[PDB]
RNA sequence: GCUAAACCUAGCCCCAAACCCACUCCACCUUACUACCAGACAACCUUAGCCAAACCAUUUACCCAAAUAAAGUAUAGGCGAUAGAAAUUGAAACCUGGCGCAAUAGAUAUAGUACCGCAAGGGAAAGAUGAAAAAUUAUAACCAAGCAUAAUAUAGCAAGGACUAACCCCUAUACCUUCUGCAUAAUGAAUUAACUAGAAAUAACUUUGCAAGGAGAGCCAAAGCUAAGACCCCCGAAACCAGACGAGCUACCUAAGAACAGCUAAAAGAGCACACCCGUCUAUGUAGCAAAAUAGUGGGAAGAUUUAUAGGUAGAGGCGACAAACCUA
RNA sequence: CCUCCGCAUAAGCCUGCGUCAGAUUAAAACACUGAACUGACAAUUAACAGCCCAAUAUCUACAAUCAACCAACAAGUCAUUAUUACCCUCACUGUCAACCCAACACAGGCAUGCUCAUAAGGAAAGGUUAAAAAAAGUAAAAGGAACUCGGCAAAUCUUACCCCGCCUGUUUACCAAAAACAUCACCUCUAGCAUCACCAGUAUUAGAGGCACCGCCUGCCCAGUGACACAUGUUUAACGGCCGCGGUACCCUAACCGUGCAAAGGUAGCAUAAUCACUUGUUCCUUAAAUAGGGACCUGUAUGAAUGGCUCCACGAGGGUUCAGCUGUCUCUUACUUUUAACCAGUGAAAUUGACCUGCCCGUGAAGAGGCGGGCAUAACACAGCAAGACGAGAAGACCCUAUGGAGCUUUAAUUUAUUAAUGCAAACAGUAUACCAAACCUGCAUUAAAAAUUUCGGUUGGGGCGACCUCGGAGCAGAACCCAACCUCCGAGCAGUACAUGCUAAGACUUCACCAGUCAAAGCGAACCUCAAUUGAUCCA
């Protein structure tokens, strides 16, 4: 959202042009999830897959500076999670698919405990660090009992 | 701006749906249409305008029957409900169509042409050359578009192979497909154009607004324009 | 034009 | 001018002034006479010679080019090859 | 001596320090101050403009990272009124007041109360005896503008000179200003009490101190450097943008209702004529009953008529049977 | 005595003429005590209207107007079925009033039913006298519009003529209510068409425009603009336009011919008109007296055929005149009643005020003196009427002028297309034997018709526009050093006929009344031995 002069000049008329990106409707395949999305993708975004010989690369590689996107923060942390949990991603029958895939992206590995964390807006971020620390109120009845039971203990043993 | 419209039944009946005027206001409530306001209420009727249409189990041809002869106030000609089957439905009326009248929606495009009459229905793969046809439609299955007002009917010029090229009122030429069908002879109410007025009183009654008294100055659009012909439009897609 | 000033009514504490 | 900056509240300067203008040390400034190079066909040589020499201002000029500017501009610069050096100093003056 | 004059405390503004808070039970998103029932749609956006350059179309500190010298330097700028850094030595933790005030001052505030509009919003004065009011006592009086006590006594911008005594005798054209010239019949004024209008740099003048050096880092210097004193008004317009509000009067539209005696009724957007819609004229008043009234002479009154209720169309616009008419006097 | 009122429903804060004590003070325009009050006492109890409806699928074309004859057009205000589940029951909101919106206890305004005057409800008058003036009511010896621009209140009851608009109606709420805007008839252009108004419509339709019925008619033009075809053309009921001179037998008003231009050189009609000044036109009538009104004429050089021209059936709070009869408008005013007028009792303003012990004439002054000079005038103080003056009161005049202070309208005045539809290029898809085809939807560049984001509209002008000028020199005003203006009267200049030492430095002066600018020149190195009077252009930038 900027401003353009008029015929190159600043002797005339300043007016205000704002410039709209090209959107190509594609489609993806990845392989880390084995399955395919419908994204409107660019031609900066397409040039930067083809550096980095694949989509799954130039989504772990970027950091969250570059995606400037939910969808890819939330592709990564899911990437993430599915090379960290080492859950099984295809299906049985056939493990070699899966340790070639595991083996092709092992120089990341982050912990399952710092992966979960990625991409999250704080209003999320706060959202989970509640429900995690939900807990429902303990009664004070089995406090109490494990107290006096404690206590008597104490004044018996010895 | 809660405007919401009256169009709200999903389903064919015969009870006359009661609707609400507008006078030009759509859905934020600015006046965008000038000269319309202020009427005597209306009652609305679903018309069928789609001729050929089988009944529930039915494929071939059927009969009808004419029943009686109204008047329908939203446009110029006038309606008739025809019985025929299990069901009634309402239709556009032709010239000379009494009580007691018998009429034929068939859809069986035969090697000859049918010597129809002015009240049945047939596709125009059927009809002779030179013959007075109204309710035309422009795609298989579709619905009667033009043609519809009172007393207007178009001829049929000549045939080549899969098309049929229909003369419309407005001396323009227009070709559709040989499997559309379209009623035969002409509307009713015929004479509209001699209805003299006579007071404002029948333009505020059937809800019309007087023009703008602004004196506006003739640009360069208020002259006579001779063009000739426009082209004739194709509706047949070819691949 | 026709010009015409309205007047003003003081507050009904005095 | 502005007497009063918005950031330092200090004075400021006309570079118009700096750019046309030479100030000595003594309290002169040097100026150059308009059109010396001009339509120089149509002017005598003598007038071609009389605009091609470094004019003094008045009183009232070097009062308002004074004004003008700071004391950042009134100080005394020692060039290492200053052609106007020997007329930063005036001697020979009775009052 | 009546009217009426003063009696200090709620506190009010900025510093240093410190980071400041939000359910006793019920009601609060529909007609908030409403206990109880079936489509889950609701944010993510260059601010603009005034002024200045004597107009104005480029431009005009306001951008929220501690001082200063550099420096108002290079630079940007219809190269002009103006704007403006960076590189660089550097920036001593802890202490509770007012050479400010006392109700026309200081926050508007005892208060965001009354009052104005449907609405956003605008929004003002308050309280004085005393140790003992459970001391209803006898005193403390005395000063401005308005009054009686105690009216006028012929002549004259209200004044001066004067004599044994107010007048009688002589002289003498109110006040500030745009103006050569004003009491002029030009502008302002009824008085009293409170308040209100010259704020400041480079360069200059004077007086201490030091001195070829001055100066509490930076700057200047062929008698200079530092410090102090000295100086440059107030109020009054039509205009423009941004954020929100209005069709309850009036323009238009929508859904459901109501109104129109009687006679002639030629079949009628027929006639006279009640109630009703509007107001062509006379007379009354223009600080009136009324910031648009009073009687008839008026046109319509079975329809292009009027009206009770509810909703929508709002300014770079709404509407318009086009009056630049109306959008809360 | 009035009832042009009242009672209910609808809308509206909810306690606002019931009692008690205070009624010393405080609000009644004065009093009693109470519709302009302080505290306590409690009214209104529903059956009145609301607070509403368990679902799945399906059904509902023969109005109302006494609805039975007839007759229509604006085509219309009311209804159920099959199945499943459900036998607990009367809770909630107000029932007062003299009341609402306009700052008020305001001659303003409010929707339906009830007898349209009654069974609802209130008092034009405080008293004293009959001043003048003003307003509202009855009539008058004779004339009945002879007074006034005009029949302007008023009562009799009133005919004909002209213009304009077809008619009803509506418009400037609050100075114009009209000839002004609209209305059916007519004409022009655009659109081949399905979901949000247009339209649940289809070229007898819809949208965008001009006049506005019926009768006679609409004659010409694309040189200029726009629109449509890109075939050089079509369009005017699209923007607009339809001559001049000379010769013409006795007199204006000519037949006819020649000439130059161009689309044609005013067709029909009508009129001295709502029609530029001449125009009070020839002439007849209406009056004895007529720029008032009607009738036949166009030199109307500026009327004119949908910016439509004229009669005609009906009509107009539109603009003018008149006939038979009558109204004190007048000659010439008058008789009575009320409001009001004068005094008594109280609440009690608004504008306005420099102070006044405030007379007249002549003359003077900032040009119209109660305050100045010379005269005339003079015991003091209130009431009751008129305007001659105090350039009296209300609005920092709406008329004229200034403002580098604004705003509205329209562009062929300036920066530009920021948003469309058409285009050409580049990326994006897919077939195709060294060539073509570029579909639906996004992105950037440049162009065309609508919108627009902003702005200004120079100066003297014996008040402003129009008349004249915008720089400089000379001749007299300005006479013998110098300077001096006028919208005082005259010549001019924006250049030239010939060689480039028309090279470079450097003492001293004049200076268009300031500055910016201009001009002369001692001497030296270099070289052989400049004419005319104004005769012109700076900053930035290239
Ligand atoms: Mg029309
Ligand atoms: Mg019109
Ligand atoms: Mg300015
Ligand atoms: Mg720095
Ligand atoms: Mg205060
Ligand atoms: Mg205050
Ligand atoms: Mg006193
Ligand atoms: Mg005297
Ligand atoms: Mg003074
Ligand atoms: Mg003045
Ligand atoms: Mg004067
Ligand atoms: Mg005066
Ligand atoms: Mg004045
Ligand atoms: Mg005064
Ligand atoms: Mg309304
Ligand atoms: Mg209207
Ligand atoms: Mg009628
Ligand atoms: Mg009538
Ligand atoms: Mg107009
Ligand atoms: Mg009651
Ligand atoms: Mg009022
Ligand atoms: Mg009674
Ligand atoms: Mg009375
Ligand atoms: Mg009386
Ligand atoms: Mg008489
Ligand atoms: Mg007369
Ligand atoms: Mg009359
Ligand atoms: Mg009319
Ligand atoms: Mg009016
Ligand atoms: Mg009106
Ligand atoms: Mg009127
Ligand atoms: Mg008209
Ligand atoms: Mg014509
Ligand atoms: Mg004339
Ligand atoms: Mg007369
Ligand atoms: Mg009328
Ligand atoms: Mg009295
Ligand atoms: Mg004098
Ligand atoms: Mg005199
Ligand atoms: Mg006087
Ligand atoms: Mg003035
Ligand atoms: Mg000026
Ligand atoms: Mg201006
Ligand atoms: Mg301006
Ligand atoms: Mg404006
Ligand atoms: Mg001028
Ligand atoms: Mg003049
Ligand atoms: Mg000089
Ligand atoms: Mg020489």
């Amino acid at each position: 959202l900027g401003q353009i002069y008029a015929n190159n000049d600043k002797l005339s008329k300043r007016l205000k042009k704002v410039w709209k990106p090209q959107l190509f409707e594609r489609e993806f395949y990845s392989e880390i999830l084995d399955k395919k999305f419908t994204v409107t993708v660019t031609m900066r975004t397409l040039d930067l897959i083809d550096e980095a010989y694949g989509l799954d690369f130039y989504i772990l590689k970027a950091s969250g500076e570059d995606l400037c996107s939910k969808f890819g923060m939330d592709l990564k942390r899911g990437m993430l999670l599915r090379l960290a949990r080492q859950d099984p991603q295809l299906h049985p029958e056939d493990p070699e698919r899966r340790a070639a895939i595991y083996d092709k992206y092992k120089e990341f590995a982050i912990p399952e405990e710092e992966a979960e964390w990625v991409g999250l807006t704080l209003e999320e971020a706060i959202e989970k660090q509640r429900l995690l620390e939900e807990k429902d109120p303990v009664p004070l009845f089995k406090i109490y009992v494990a107290e006096l039971i404690q206590q008597l203990q104490q004044q018996a043993l010895s | 701006a809660n405007f919401v419209s009256w169009k709200s039944r999903t389903k064919y009946t015969i009870t006359p749906v009661k609707m609400r005027k507008s006078g030009g206001r759509d859905h934020t409530g600015r006046i965008r249409v000038h000269g319309i306001g202020g009427g005597h209420k209306q009652r609305y009727r679903m018309i069928d305008f789609l001729r050929f249409r089988p009944e529930e189990t039915k494929s071939g041809p059927f009969e009808e029957k004419v029943i009686q002869v109204r008047y329908d106030p939203c446009r110029s000609a006038d309606i008739a409900l025809v019985a025929g089957g299990s069901r009634k439905r309402w239709i556009i009326a032709t010239e000379n169509m009494q009580a007691g009248d018998t009429i034929l929606n068939s859809n069986h495009i035969g090697r000859m042409a049918v010597a129809a009459r002015e009240g049945d229905a047939h596709p125009l793969g059927a009809l002779p050359v030179g013959t007075l046809i109204n309710n035309v439609e422009s795609e298989p299955g579709r619905g009667a578009q033009y043609i519809r007002a009172a007393g207007t009917c178009g001829v049929l010029l000549r045939k080549v192979n899969g098309t049929a090229i229909i003369q419309l009122p407005s001396k323009r030429q227009m070709q559709v497909l040989e499997t559309c069908v379209a009623t035969v002879g002409r509307v009713s109410n015929v004479d509209h154009n001699k209805r003299v007025i006579g007071k404002a009183g029948r333009n505020r009654w059937l809800g019309k607004r007087p023009n703008s008294g602004r004196w506006h100055r003739k640009g360069g659009w208020a002259g006579r324009k001779i063009r000739p012909l426009p082209p004739m439009k194709s509706y047949v897609k070819l691949p | 034009k026709k010009r015409f000033t309205p007047p003003i009514y003081q507050p009904k504490f005095k | 001018l502005t007497y009063f900056s918005a950031r330092k509240g200090k004075r400021k300067t006309v570079k118009a002034v700096i750019d046309r203008f030479l100030r000595l040390h003594c309290g002169l400034w040097v100026r150059r006479k308009a059109g010396y190079k001009k339509k120089l066909w149509k002017k005598t040589p003598a007038r071609k010679k009389r605009l091609r020499e470094f004019v003094f201002c008045n009183k009232t000029q070097s009062k308002l080019l004074d004004k003008m500017t700071t004391s950042f501009w009134k100080r005394r610069n020692w060039y290492v090859d200053d052609p106007y050096q020997k007329y930063h100093d005036r001697t020979n003056l009775k009052v």
